[PDB]
RNA sequence: GACGAGUAGGAGGGCCGCUGCGGUGAGCCUUGAAGCCUAGGGCGCGGGCCCGGGUGGAGCCGCCGCAGGUGCAGAUCUUGG
RNA sequence: CCGGCUCGCUGGUGUGGAGCCGGGCGUGGAAUGCGAGUGCCUAGUGGGCCACUUUUGGUAAGCAGAACUGGCGCUGCGGG
RNA sequence: AGGGGCGAAAGACUAAUCGAACCAUCUAGUAGCUGGUUCCCUCCAAAGUUUCCCUCAGGAUAGCUGGCGCUCUCCGCAGUU
RNA sequence: CGGCUACCCACCCGACCCGUCUUGAAACACGGACCAAGGAGUCUAACACGUGCGCGAGUCGGGGGCUACGAAAGCCGCCGUGGCGCAAUGAAGGUGAAGGCCGGCGCCGGCCGAGGUGGGAUCCCGAGGCCUUCCAGUCCGCCGAGGGCGCACCACCGGCCCGUCUCGCCCGCCGCGCCGGGGAGGUGGAGCACGAGCGCACGUGUUAGGACCCGAAAGAUGGUGAACUAUGCC
RNA sequence: GCUAAAUACCGGCACGAGACCGAUAGUCAACAAGUACCGUAAGGGAAAGUUGAAAAGAACUUUGAAGAGAGAGUUCAAGA
């Protein structure tokens, strides 16, 4: 025989979507064609992020991408966010922007357009620039899920700022032995 | 036997629940029904408000509260003497009525 | 229709707040799209020669 | 639906998914929480810590109307009025300025978190935080406290 | 109802399984567990670096002038290798011209 | 191009199987449906499936989705023979 | 390696040390082989046994108890 | 008349049931203990070991396992020397 | 004449009866005469994780109301009351989340304004070059030494918020008080540091429920028996 | 001390419906079912549906005492 062991010899990751949106999957079909046949790695990573869960794409708000595209040397670029732009209050004045994005919220565009920005999809952002020449790729913050307060070193443990499962957070739910120096022991 | 990680739960399931449990299976024939008594009843008294009669304005006692204005039980005693409405005809020509109402504003 | 469901540009007269849902992609002729100079220009050459 | 459920591929397996060697009993480690202190305290030092114990005093008869007291933030501050005040206000001359009444919105307190911008403002609140007032008073305006 | 109290028989098997992994290095190790007084005295001097800026940029702009102009003022036989040089595409495409019309 | 073992166990594909529901086949059917038998012709690795012959006389199936009281060799298993 | 700052710590001594910036050096400084790293959910398990060599109790045991490695368990096949 | 009756006393008899009768209900009482646990194919693939428990026929917890991925490449890692 | 396959027979090799417990099963281990039908991880609720859809710092009409299949479906918005999220910390009184620079007398006016480092997919610039006779030569592209602004994310250094400890000097007044506020340096927190949640559906795991199916020795409540028998009496 | 309304309903009367069950299923009971049957009693408690469209339920002959056959006849079909 051989001696080798098959424990990684099967990649986990993706190859296409697992959602049956013919949309998506028409984008999918196009930036296959584009990756398979350009030699921008551009196309590749949207395919890659095309082919990513709900949850590896997080919402990028607006404010991440102001503050993103206001860095210096990337003046009037092709922001594109494979995700989802979402509306942010915490902000007054909107620069002229160049949004490529999925999904965008109603009063987020209106906003937008307003400021005078302009938002285009995917399929025309393949005609606007195929191998996506001038575009700056953006991701929204994918550890920003409240799930991952909860990951990590084991709550209960020295060194280890993990929030535990808590029905109700108040002064009776687990706040005593593990918690104090005084009932028992503190870490 | 717990598992890894996850909440300490306290289930109100220890009793015979199964023996009292009601179901919702008739909330729209209930529905039907009121809708139908209320038609009836507005039919019945033919000019008079379907509402019923009229309610003064009054706002909620607890602080979080104290900045909305709801609908009253009726109109006090001492409002009723200064709009010259006597207690017994007030009801008669529809209007809600409670003498435990105080007015200290 | 219009009043009931709401224009594009214009939201829905008789529901409290709704508009058409937006389109994730608004030109969705595919080989349009592809069969098209601006795609076709920048693209490596075809390999079909099967080995 | 059950359909798509793991009990459809299981049939035909003996032990239906549970070993053969410690088979699937009732209960074998008690019933619910049973034995926290005594054979699953290492699951409930290493995941609940403080579960056991009192502390703290006790508060009987407990009304949350008396300690409600919801809090908005200064950057969210001009988002509870129309966006048309903000803009007049700015373009206005003679230096008039708004007044935000926040309990109207349904806000008590008031704490200033983000940037405040230049622009002069009246908040009338219910309750202040010392940044949140001095921050006002930096970018020029006024507290106003109602009961 | 004996049984035997500890082994440790398969547990070499087990480890090297998934393999005894070394803890990954990692640049600018944390400053946890170091002396107090040391290290109020490293965050008093990360505190105050900033008023020596000016002296600072000064002496890198003398440097950089330094070196700006010390920069200014310095400024296996033979016949197969004549064969590879003649094969080689870009070095040997006069070699090739040549004898192709050599043949004509 | 490389590889192919496997208990407990896990995952994926089932144009594998049963019952009913919403759509669909100008579907089938007293010029014969389901069921049953068959030394018949086959297909699919396999779960199983399609035709041929005999009884039957009144209902039956394929595809797309939905739902489950959905698959037996045992349990000193239950009932009947 | 070369310069320049910071320090409320320690000091004869711009001493000591640490931190922070700027500049330069690619023959990528043993062999061999291999794509790596990282995060969640989680079944089953938690009675073992045998063999070379090391070895404890017992005279000895197809005995009982340990260490490394490999197997049976979970495994068919050729030989005994 | 049942935790009662009766017993020249054997824990004897109390409707073939007596060291606590019979019937119905609570009740599908609990079981860390036995038995069984239903179609196919493909892929991956174990442990009987550490610690704690009135713990020793069991659990919790590490370890072993699988699944889902994700961040990068065409510097890193190693049951080796 | 062909038909491997499905019927029977003959021969050669192999070939212990299944299930289950067990380290070890064909076992002198237990269940099993044969056949047909039924038959065992389902449902409710809670939580966690992952995936699909809608909306998005919002989200949800689940309760109520208005208008054969239809007990459906649509609508309410001054029915979003309310749940979850948007703020944490402290037992509580409570508090509650950048700063730097310039001029005048700790205070006043103006300016810059919401961290830094290392690694960072992608993007931007370009020392030159990609030939059809040769030279200069432009336009559209392509590759590329080197240099950058650096997604997400990881690690470290910073900063801010609440409780606490130490050293402290100031500031304010309607009631100058056992008043209130502010700094620096350590420390504890399920925190902030330019959102990521809400609703519905699916799968998995755990739990309380009969809870994968069958199984006790027992306990309690209420009733029926001296037609056998034990004993007393007539 | 009185008082309708909105509220509860696995008993009862009369109804409508079902992504339910289809005679070992579904109520114990689709039928002369809490009937037969067992126990002194309290109580326990079943199995059991399908001729044919219409009985047109097989005239009449023949062996046997008859059960029951052999012909004949009814029916599309007694292979109902
Ligand atoms: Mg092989
Ligand atoms: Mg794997
Ligand atoms: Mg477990
Ligand atoms: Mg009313
Ligand atoms: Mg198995
Ligand atoms: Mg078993
Ligand atoms: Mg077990
Ligand atoms: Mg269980
Ligand atoms: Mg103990
Ligand atoms: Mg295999
Ligand atoms: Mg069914
Ligand atoms: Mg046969
Ligand atoms: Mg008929
Ligand atoms: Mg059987
Ligand atoms: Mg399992
Ligand atoms: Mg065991
Ligand atoms: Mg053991
Ligand atoms: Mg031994
Ligand atoms: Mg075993
Ligand atoms: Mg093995
Ligand atoms: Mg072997
Ligand atoms: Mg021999
Ligand atoms: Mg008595
Ligand atoms: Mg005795
Ligand atoms: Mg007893
Ligand atoms: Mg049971
Ligand atoms: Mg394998
Ligand atoms: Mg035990
Ligand atoms: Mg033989
Ligand atoms: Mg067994
Ligand atoms: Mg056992
Ligand atoms: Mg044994
Ligand atoms: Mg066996
Ligand atoms: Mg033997
Ligand atoms: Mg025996
Ligand atoms: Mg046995
Ligand atoms: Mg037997
Ligand atoms: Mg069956
Ligand atoms: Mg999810
Ligand atoms: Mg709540
Ligand atoms: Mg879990
Ligand atoms: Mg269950
Ligand atoms: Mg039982
Ligand atoms: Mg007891
Ligand atoms: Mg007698
Ligand atoms: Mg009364
Ligand atoms: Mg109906
Ligand atoms: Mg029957
Ligand atoms: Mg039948
Ligand atoms: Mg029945
Ligand atoms: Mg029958
Ligand atoms: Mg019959
Ligand atoms: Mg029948
Ligand atoms: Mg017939
Ligand atoms: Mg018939």
């Amino acid at each position: 025989g051989v001696d080798i062991r098959h424990n990684k010899d099967r990649k986990v990751r993706r190859k296409e979507p697992k959602s049956q949106d013919i949309y998506l999957r028409l984008l999918v079909k196009l930036y296959r064609f584009l990756a398979r046949r350009t030699n921008s790695t551009f196309n590749q990573v949207v395919l890659k992020r095309l082919f990513m869960s709900r949850t590896n794409r997080p919402p990028l708000s607006l404010s991440r991408m102001i503050r993103k595209m206001k860095l210096p040397g990337r003046e009037n670029k092709t922001a594109v966010v494979v995700g989802t732009v979402t509306d942010d209050v915490r902000v007054q004045e909107v620069p002229k922007l160049k949004v490529c994005a999925l999904r965008v919220t109603s009063r987020a565009r209106s906003r937008i357009l307003k400021a005078g920005g302009k938002i285009l999809t995917f399929d025309q952002l393949a005609l606007d620039s195929p191998k996506g020449r001038g575009t700056v790729l953006l991701s929204g913050p994918r550890k920003g899920r409240e799930v991952y307060r909860h990951f990590g070193k084991a709550p209960g443990t020295p060194h280890s700022h993990t929030k535990p499962y808590v029905r109700s957070k108040g002064r009776k739910f687990e706040r005593a032995r593990g918690r104090r120096a005084s009932r028992g022991y503190k870490n | 036997a717990p598992s890894r990680n996850g909440m300490i739960l306290k289930p109100h399931f220890h009793k015979d629940w199964q023996r009292r449990v009601a179901t919702w299976f008739n909330q729209p024939a209930r529905k039907i029904r009121r809708r139908k008594a209320r038609q009836a009843r507005a039919r019945r008294i033919a000019p008079r408000p379907a509402a019923g009669p009229i309610r003064p304005i009054v706002r909620c006692p607890t602080v979080r509260y104290h900045t909305k204005v709801r609908a009253g039980r009726g109109f006090s005693l001492e409002e009723l003497r200064v709009a010259g409405i006597h207690k017994k005809v007030a009801r008669t020509i529809g209007i809600s009525v409670d003498p435990r109402r105080r007015n200290k504003s | 229709l219009d009043d009931l469901y709401g224009t594009w540009r214009k939201a829905a007269s008789l529901k409290s707040n709704y508009n058409l849902p937006m389109h994730k992609m608004l030109n969705t002729d595919l080989s349009r799209i592809l069969k098209s100079p601006e795609i076709q220009r920048a693209l490596r050459a075809p390999r079909k020669k099967i080995h | 639906p059950s359909r798509l459920r793991k009990t459809r591929k299981l049939r035909g397996h003996v032990s239906h998914g549970h070993g053969r060697i410690g088979k699937h009993r009732k209960h074998p480690g008690g019933r619910g929480n049973a034995g926290g202190m005594h054979h699953h305290r290492i699951n409930f030092d290493k995941y609940h810590p403080g579960y056991f114990g009192k502390v703290g005093m006790r508060h009987y008869h407990l009304k949350r109307n008396q300690s409600f007291c919801p809090t908005v933030n200064l950057d969210k501050l001009w988002t509870l009025v129309s966006e048309q005040t903000r803009v007049n206000a700015a373009k206005n001359k003679t230096g008039a300025a708004p007044i935000i009444d926040v309990v109207r919105s349904g806000y008590y307190k008031v704490l200033g978190k983000g940037k405040l911008p230049k622009q002069p403002v009246i908040v009338k609140a219910k309750f202040f935080s010392r940044r949140a007032e001095e921050k006002i008073k930096g970018v020029g305006g006024a507290c106003v406290l109602v009961a | 109802a004996k049984s035997k109290n500890h082994t440790t028989h398969n547990q070499s098997r087990k480890w090297h399984r998934n393999g005894i992994k070394k803890p990954r290095s990692q640049r600018y190790e944390s400053l946890k567990g170091v002396d107090p007084k040391f290290l109020r005295n490293m965050r008093f001097a990360k505190k105050h670096n900033k008023k020596g800026l000016k002296k600072m940029q000064a002496n890198n702009a003398k440097a950089m002038a330094a070196r700006a102009e010390a920069i200014k003022a310095l400024v296996v036989s033979r016949k197969l290798h004549r064969l590879a040089y003649i094969a080689h595409p870009k070095l040997g495409r006069r070699a090739r011209a040549r004898i192709a019309r050599g043949l004509r």
